[PDB]
Order: C-alpha cells, then structure tokens, then sequence
C-alpha cells in the first residue's frame, strides 16, 4: 500500500503524522514511546492494537 | 499533429481527444502532444483517472511520458508503459505529456487531471491542501479530487435531517 503511495501516505516527520491523523482519516504507524506521550496530551487520539 | 494546447485551471486530458477531433484516423500510429500551460505563477500536479495500455509492460509500442518544462529528452519526469501510472508532480508550470502508440496498440487509452498550485502560504481565491498546494477555491466542491486524499471534496452535501417530517411523502406521511 505504501510503495504505491509514497507521495501521499509517507509523511516527513512525526509531527506531520499526528496532524494528518487529526485533520484526515489516517492511521499513522508511530513507535510506542511516542504514542504514550501524544495520546495523553491530546485526547482525540488512541493506540490501536498492541 | 495533435498539439492539444490546454491551459488555465483544472482541465481534462483524454486520449480519446485524438478520436473525437479527427487528428488521426483509426489504422495508423499516433503521436500527440498535450501542452498543459499553467495559470500564471503556478506548478502542475498530474493525476491519473484512467490509465490502460493495450500492450502493458512494453515501451516500444505504447507509453505515456510526462516531459516537463519543454519537450527535451533530459527533463523526462516519468515514462509510463506498465499497468499503473503514479501521480507525478512537475516543477515548472509547463508540461509536454505525449503518447506513442503503434498501429496494433491503438486501443491504449488514458485520462488525466492537471491541477495548478502554488507554495504553502495560500490566501483568498486559494484553498490549502497540505504538501505544497494552493488550488483555486473553485476546485473546492468541483466534484473531482484536485489534491491528495479528497480534502477539497468534504462537507459538501446538505439535504435534510428530520424524523416523521422526513417521511411526509408516499411513505407514512400519507397514512
Ligand atoms: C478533541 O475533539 C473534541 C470534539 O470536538 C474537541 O472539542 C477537542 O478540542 C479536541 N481536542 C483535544 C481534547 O485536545
Ligand atoms: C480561479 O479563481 C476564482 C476564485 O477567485 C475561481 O472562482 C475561478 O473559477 C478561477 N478562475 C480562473 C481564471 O481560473
């Protein structure tokens, strides 16, 4: 899925990933020690799965 | 001698334009030129609506090339002759999309959508999609994607919200 769409889904930083989860329908794949920080400050976001 | 000089905002590029406008006849090799001259002070984002080759995975008898700037072999952005065409993003406001096709590979067809855009900090008369887009505000609710993921096409449907007032009709509003 990602290699077909590298100009669209592969963001350039962790901040462009969090904003596209918010402003769009998107399922950014971030490492689990950043998700524990973001999903406590922001309350819109969650950690899907293990 | 096609030379489909297209310009302005969002237009359509159709491979059937050579058949609708009698530039070639069925039964010969075609070689068209689709110049896509931008709005003043802009850049061009090609995206592929339809793309289907008669002889896939073979560049010697059909392909679609997306020459940007002017036509020269140096600035060849992408040369598609396989099954899928990925959406390129040109650097100038001018591109020289062609299509080669052999007599046998005549049924090969494509359909694109070129869109003018500027730098990130948009203003009035410009809508902002992310990743370097300043598409026109006419392109919002155009019914087409003029960006990435359909961001210009959202919150653009408003009919009614009701209960039994929704069904005052040939449903139970008659009974
Ligand atoms: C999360 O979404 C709610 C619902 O609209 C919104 O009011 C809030 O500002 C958002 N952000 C948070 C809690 O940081
Ligand atoms: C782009 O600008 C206006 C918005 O101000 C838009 O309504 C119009 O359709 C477009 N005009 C041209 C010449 O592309």
């Amino acid at each position: 899925f990602m290699s077909s769409r590298r100009q669209s889904v592969l963001v350039k930083s962790n901040e462009e990933g969090i904003q596209r989860v918010l402003t769009s329908d998107y399922a950014f794949l971030m490492e689990s020690t950043t998700i524990e920080f973001v999903t406590q400050r922001n309350c819109n976001l969650t950690q899907i799965g293990g | 001698d096609c030379q489909f000089e297209l310009s302005g905002a969002d237009g359509i590029v159709r491979s059937s334009q050579v058949e609708q406008e009698e530039k070639t006849k069925p039964g010969q090799a075609v070689d068209c030129i689709w110049t896509i001259k931008a709005t003043p002070k802009a850049k061009i984002y090609l995206r592929f609506l339809d793309y289907q080759m008669e002889h896939s995975n073979e560049c010697k008898r059909n392909f679609v090339a997306v020459y940007d700037g002017s036509s020269a072999i140096e600035n060849l952005k992408a040369k598609f002759c396989s099954t899928v065409a990925n959406d390129v993003m040109l650097k100038t406001g001018v591109g020289v999309i062609r299509m080669w096709a052999d007599e046998g590979s005549r049924l090969s067809r494509f359909r694109m959508l070129f869109t003018s855009f500027v730098e990130p900090p948009c203003t009035s008369s410009t809508f902002f999609c992310h990743s370097n887009m300043c598409i026109n505000n006419s392109l919002v609710c155009n019914g087409v994607q003029n960006c990435a993921y359909p961001w210009d096409e959202n919150h653009c449907k408003e009919k009614k919200k009701a209960g039994l007032f929704e069904q005052i009709t040939k449903t139970h509003g008659t009974i």
